[PDB]
DNA sequence: TCCCTCTAGATATC
DNA sequence: CGATATCTAGAGGGAT
């Protein structure tokens, strides 16, 4: 169904403390809950979120009686997020001048939770924290804030300035404040925060706190909120006598746009006034009307065109059994090369759900698979209508789980042999030593890997997998510019997402010099002619 | 424009002789690559002109009345009533047929018939863009008693290739081997070896048939000023099968379709300036066309490169989209095959993967992909199996990776993996890329070829992707059974 | 001019 | 049992 989700935003009067030529946490902040409420609202789901707001001049909150949880404001109920609650947050919120502490706006934060979802049902219940932890506060009520969290099955995230494992990029790669540049105060708000989500969850805690910069250029916000996708049951046949019960998820599949852009008049605005259809004529000269009745489709066959009617191709198309998972034979993994890959997605095979002797079949079919470094050739058809597929099953062994994974393998058709002029035995194209070593320093210098801890573990420096697709959300910028600005020009993309679409700094100030020894050594004229 | 392939065949004594082999002979292992490659291009719906000579024979049929020439087919498109002609003379009957309407083991001359092949290119009224001849013959000194008739071959074919015509010849198995540099060095324009096997002289034909057509010539940028040029092709890619075409219902003439917008109230054509974009959100945005093109624009077309990553760190779970293969374009830019060279060079050695950035055309977004180093490597047949260059693998973004509902993981014990084991090499195979046939476009070009031809019943395809069962059942034995034991419980 | 990609719309099936 | 997914069908950019 949907899940509640509540944003605990800080607006003290230190949020606004920016330093020259950073932006200040407010704006960070402000960026990432805009992002987050331009996904829920552009994408359509039925999530509800509310806000609150701590530090702020006033004070609006159900726990208020008693001069108790002061400069706590309620800005938002639970509720659909729409074109308000966006246009609030980039205008109509401002900072304040207070000081709040941030277990008491948790404490709100939780109450709203709790008072607000009676009688809705929600899968889930979310609350993010963004502050910077430069605040005093009491912890007399931490412990019955772990049982309350804990008794009502609510997550918990937290945003901070700094991350917690030159010049500042926001959404940048591996530029993060100073540890020991964070105040005494902000040590003792990470240490609680700290033990708080280890109790809640374990080592994953710290896994669970992000930054601002960190957190533009991932989807982390949206980590607990997204729907897990539906199995497809299949039984993997190994011959007739072997079956295995299993489930198969799409790990790998591209995201697109769901929204479509409806032609309208330019005047009335409306879809109906404009109409659109078809109407055919001969191909020849002397162009006549064909009415509907007088078409009949019709296949090429090589210079031969043969009739061919919809009734007709359907009684005598390629019919298979249906659903199917059947194994071929078993082949070495050297002979699948991922340069044949095709399709349009990827399948993670997993045993049947609360199937134990599935489970140990599937893991005895995957150690041994591996174990022999071999792969199986299956045969894939979705349903009785789709059309069968041979793919490569090949197995996938991690800490915590192990399945087969599925992509569709070639067909002989689709294959096209080109032949290509080698480029070693060229006489014309042979690199000269200088031009050798060029490229070589280049390639040392622009490295996006290093092999830090001394531990013989390749640290990633630009993992782009990890990356949100830039397309949504400059897609969702523009859309909420011109909702909000309708007379105003689209604008500008924003300087994050670029520094999130680039290479670290550090990797460009090394490419320097080789990049240039590359350009007086490799002479490169456009040519003019042909 | 249109590219045509002239098949030569030869029709001497020596072609007809199988060497005391169970394999096929010459003549049925050319004639059966003939017809794969019109099956093939029929399948592509290939605008290719394809002809089929015979030289050699006693009876002669062409323009010129050359004797000992004859043309089967002249410069036309595939259709299926070429396939049976061919069909006509497949197999041992095939060949005897051959024989009796077509004769064999006549003297003749390479002259002639170069000349009767030019005539043929000259005969057709078309955009001509590249004219090949496949020269299918076993004998490599066909003129060793006559100089002057090598003499006259050799002129013929020089000033033939003077004209602009492709000229490459596939010699096929001959005892005491094939010589290519006795007498068709200077004909012809490493090489390939010698045809033992059918699907062997079908690749080799499909290698120099088949023309590349760039998907996008790109450009690699390293910086704002060092730039090359590069070609992207797509050495995969996922047959369709073709659209139907609507026909007239009494002369079956294609109709042609075009689409007319107007507004539902005058009627009247309505120019793209006149209308607009929208999206409704709950009760709510009006965008014009440029404006949706402009907010999906992000950088120039071409290759941006970020950096070098180890290829270790490119997962093959990972797969999003087919990948394409990157070349140098010389024509472009000037000295882009030496730098392209010396990249994959050192990307080879320190195997290093290139991450670029990107992007088609005009007005797409960005994806992030990573060059994979890929080296050319030959078959025993000198055949490239994979080319020398660049292999583009796009990386998924974070939201098309999927999070997936989380098990216990179950381990098995060291037997039930000591069967599972045994049950795999029971069933190892070799599996090679082009293995299997697609069921659907094969089932729908019988029927195809069944109704061209008028045929009451078309043939049942042989479903290839089906598994053997009753073999695979025979060949794990008890196996099963063992596995069953030691796995599923007795209730189950 | 045609191929490939993108984007809409339809729909039988689990 | 209906919402998801797959096959199928129309425009647009670019190499030829
Ligand atoms: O950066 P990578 O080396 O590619 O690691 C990824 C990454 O996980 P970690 O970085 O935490 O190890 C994936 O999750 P994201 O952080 O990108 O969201 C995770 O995905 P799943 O475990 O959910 O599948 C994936 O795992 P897998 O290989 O099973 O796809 C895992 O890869 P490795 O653990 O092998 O490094």
């Amino acid at each position: 169904n949907k899940a509640a989700v509540v944003l605990c935003m800080d607006v003290g009067f230190t949020m606004s403390n920016s330093i020259p030529g950073i932006e200040s946490p407010f704006e960070q902040a402000k960026k990432v809950i805009t992002m987050f409420v331009q996904r829920q609202v552009f994408a359509e789901n039925k999530d509800e979120i509310a806000l609150v707001l701590f530090g702020t001049d006033g004070t609006d909150n159900p726990l208020s009686g008693g001069d108790q949880y002061q400069n706590i404001t309620v800005h938002r109920h639970l509720m659909l997020p729409d074109f308000d609650l966006l246009e609030d947050i980039e205008s109509k919120i401002q900072p304040g001048s207070q000081q709040a502490d941030f277990l008491d706006a948790l404490i709100v934060s939780m109450d709203v939770i709790q008072h607000e979802t009676i009688g809705k049902k929600f899968e889930k219940r979310h609350i993010e924290i963004f502050t910077d932890l430069s605040s005093r506060f009491s912890k007399s009520q931490l412990d019955i804030i772990i049982h309350s969290l804990k008794k009502c099955d609510i997550s918990l995230q937290f945003f901070l300035p700094f991350s917690l494992g030159g010049p500042f990029r926001l959404g940048g790669h591996g530029p993060s404040f100073p540890l020991k540049g964070i105040t005494e105060q902000q040590k003792e708000g990470l240490e609680i925060v700290k033990m708080v989500m280890i109790s809640l969850e374990g080592e994953d805690g710290l896994d669970e706190i992000y930054s601002f910069s960190e957190s533009l250029r991932k989807l982390c916000v949206f980590k607990k909120i997204e729907r897990h996708s539906i199995h497809w049951p299949c039984r993997l046949t190994i011959g007739s006598n072997l079956s295995i019960r299993i489930a198969a998820y799409k790990s790998i599949l591209q995201e697109r746009v769901k929204k479509t852009w409806t032609v309208v008049d330019a005047k009335t605005l409306k879809k109906e006034d404009i109409q659109k259809e078809t109407v055919y004529c001969l191909n020849d000269d002397d162009e006549t009307e064909v009415l509907k009745e007088d078409i009949i489709q019709g296949f090429r066959y090589g210079s031969d065109i043969v009739p061919f009617s919809k009734v007709d191709e359907e009684q005598m198309k390629y019919k298979s059994e249906g659903k199917c998972f059947s194994v071929l034979g078993f082949c070495k993994s050297s002979q699948v090369q991922r340069r044949f890959f095709m399709g349009n997605q990827v399948l993670k095979v997993f045993a049947a759900r609360d199937d134990e002797a599935a489970a140990v079949a599937l893991s005895s079919l995957i150690h041994a698979l591996d174990d022999l470094d071999m792969v199986a050739i299956v045969r894939y058809a979705y349903d009785k209508r789709a059309n069968p597929q041979v793919g490569v099953a090949f197995p996938h062994i991690k800490h915590n789980y192990e399945c087969l994974v599925y992509v569709q393998l070639p067909f002989m058709e689709d294959l096209r042999q080109y032949m290509f002029s080698s480029l070693k035995n060229s006489k014309k194209y042979a690199p000269t030593e200088a031009q050798l070593n060029a490229v070589d320093a280049l390639i040392d210098s622009m490295s996006l890997a290093k092999k830090d801890e001394k531990t013989d573990t390749l640290e990633d420096l630009f993992p782009t997998t990890k990356i949100p697709n830039p397309r949504f959300q400059r897609l969702f910028q523009c859309l909420l510019h011109r909702a909000l600005h309708p007379r105003e020009p689209l604008p500008p993309i924003q300087q994050h997402i670029w520094n999130m679409l680039n290479p670290p700094a550090e990797v460009t100030t090394k490419s320097q010099i080789p990049l240039s020894k590359i350009k007086t050594l490799f002479p490169l004229i456009e040519a003019k002619k042909k | 424009g249109r590219d045509s392939l002239i098949f030569l065949v030869d029709a001497s004594k020596a072609m007809f002789e199988s060497q005391s082999e169970d394999e096929l002979t010459p003549f049925d292992m050319s004639i059966q690559c003939i017809q794969s490659v019109y099956i093939s291009k029929i399948i592509s719906s290939d605008r290719d002109l394809l002809a089929v000579v015979f030289y050699g024979t006693e009876k002669d049929k062409n323009s010129v009345n050359f004797k000992n020439i004859y043309v089967l087919q002249e410069l036309d498109n595939p259709g299926a009533k070429r396939i049976l002609e061919l069909d006509q003379f497949k197999g041992q009957q095939g060949q005897k047929r051959f024989q009796d309407m077509m004769g064999h083991g006549s003297d003749y001359s390479l002259s002639e018939v170069l000349w009767v092949c030019a005539n043929l290119f000259s005969d057709v009224q078309f955009k001509m863009s590249h004219k090949r001849i496949m020269l299918f013959t076993n004998e490599d000194n066909p003129h060793g008693n006559d100089s002057a008739k090598a003499s006259r071959a050799r002129t013929k074919a020089g000033d033939l290739r003077d004209t602009g015509i492709f000229l490459d010849l596939m010699h096929l198995k001959k005892p005491g081997g094939f010589d290519i540099s006795l007498f068709y060095r200077d004909i012809i324009s490493v090489h390939f070896e010698e045809s033992s096997k059918l699907e062997d002289l079908l690749r080799k034909v499909r290698a120099k048939e088949t023309r590349k057509r760039a998907l996008s010539r790109l450009k690699l940028k390293l910086n704002k000023d060092i730039v090359i040029s590069v070609g992207i092709y797509n050495l995969v890619q996922k047959a369709l099968k073709p659209p139907p075409i609507k026909l007239y219902r009494e002369t079956n003439e294609p109709v042609k379709t075009k689409t007319r917008t107007f507004n539902t109230s005058t009627g009247g054509l309505l120019l793209p300036s006149d209308t607009k974009r929208s999206q409704i959100y709950g009760s709510r945005i009006i965008l014009e066309k440029e404006e949706t093109e402009e907010l999906k624009r992000f950088d120039d077309p071409g290759l941006m490169l970020m950096g070098f990553k180890p290829l270790v760190l490119l997962k093959k779970h990972h797969y999003l989209r087919p990948s394409l293969f990157v070349y140098p374009e010389e024509s472009l830019v000037i000295g882009s095959s030496t730098l392209f060279s010396a990249l994959l060079i050192k990307c080879l050695e320190k195997e290093v993967a290139a991450l670029c950035r990107y992007t088609p055309r005009r007005n797409i977004p960005p994806y992030f992909v990573a060059l994979v180093p890929q080296e050319e490597e030959l078959d025993d047949q000198k055949i490239q199996v994979t080319p020398p260059g660049f292999q583009l693998v796009f990386l998924p973004f974070a939201d098309d990776k999927r999070k997936m509902p989380f098990t216990e993981k179950i381990m098995a014990t060291p037997e039930q993996v000591g069967k599972m084991k045994a049950i795999v090499e029971k069933l190892r195979f070799t599996y090679r890329s082009d293995s299997f046939e697609n069921p659907v476009l094969q089932q729908h070009f019988r029927n195809l070829e069944a109704l061209a031809l008028d045929l009451m019943e078309p043939e049942q395809a042989v479903d290839l992707t089906l598994p053997k069962v009753e073999a695979m059942n025979k060949r794990l034995g008890s196996l099963v059974d063992e596995f069953k034991e030691l796995v599923y419980p007795p209730d189950y």
